[PDB]
């Protein structure tokens, strides 16, 4: 059984919220690191200095922490995830 | 070289030095850059004036010390 509800929004006015904090976990993006507006940072991702994350990347570490090193790039449309074990 | 162009250049340079030393683009806030130029010019001018005054009030005291030494005989 499926039923509609009026709480649904057919136009999320605010946008995408590129940085999604999960409780106390916050995406620690460093200055001088390029993160495109389309990129979604969720969970506990950490982007270090000199790095770059390109549009379409869906970096999320809600299961385990994910890290990007110095001057290392994650190109476009790259989905990075983590597991418990 | 007029103790003000050097001061303004040094203030602007230290503003970009502080700004880029935190790993930020050099011209983040232009307003603090211009106020840094002003502060550098003011400090350079005051440093020159203070140097002139220091020499002026040091000569008149070294002369007194030498005169006090010269009364030995
Ligand atoms: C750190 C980087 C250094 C990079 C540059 C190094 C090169 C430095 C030379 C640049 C420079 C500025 C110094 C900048 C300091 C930087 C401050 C840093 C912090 C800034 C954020 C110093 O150049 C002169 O300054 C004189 C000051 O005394 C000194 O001359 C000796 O002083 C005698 C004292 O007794 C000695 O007895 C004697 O032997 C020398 O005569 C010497 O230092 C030098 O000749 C330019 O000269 C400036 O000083 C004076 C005289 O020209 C001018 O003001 C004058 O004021 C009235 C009477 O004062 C005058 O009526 C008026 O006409 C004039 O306006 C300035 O307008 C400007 O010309």
């Amino acid at each position: 059984q499926v039923t509609p509800s009026p709480d649904r929004v057919k136009w999320d006015y605010r946008g995408q919220r590129q940085i999604i904090p999960l409780g106390q976990w916050l995406p620690k993006v460093a200055v001088d690191a390029y993160v495109a507006p389309n990129v979604v940072l969720a969970g506990q991702v950490t982007v270090w200095d000199g790095s770059s994350v390109w549009n379409g990347a869906v970096l999320r570490g809600d299961l385990n922490k994910i890290t990007v090193g110095f001057c290392s790039n994650v190109q476009e449309r790259c989905v990075v995830h983590a597991a418990w074990s | 070289i007029s103790a003000t162009m050097v001061g303004a250049l040094l203030g602007l340079g230290t503003q970009m030095y502080s700004n880029a030393l935190r790993k930020l683009p050099y011209m983040r806030h232009p307003w603090e850059h211009v106020v840094g130029m002003g502060l550098g010019a003011v400090f350079a001018n005051q440093l020159v004036k203070w140097d002139v005054k220091l020499k002026e009030d040091l000569d008149v005291m070294l002369a007194k010390a030498r005169a006090a030494n010269e009364r030995r005989y």
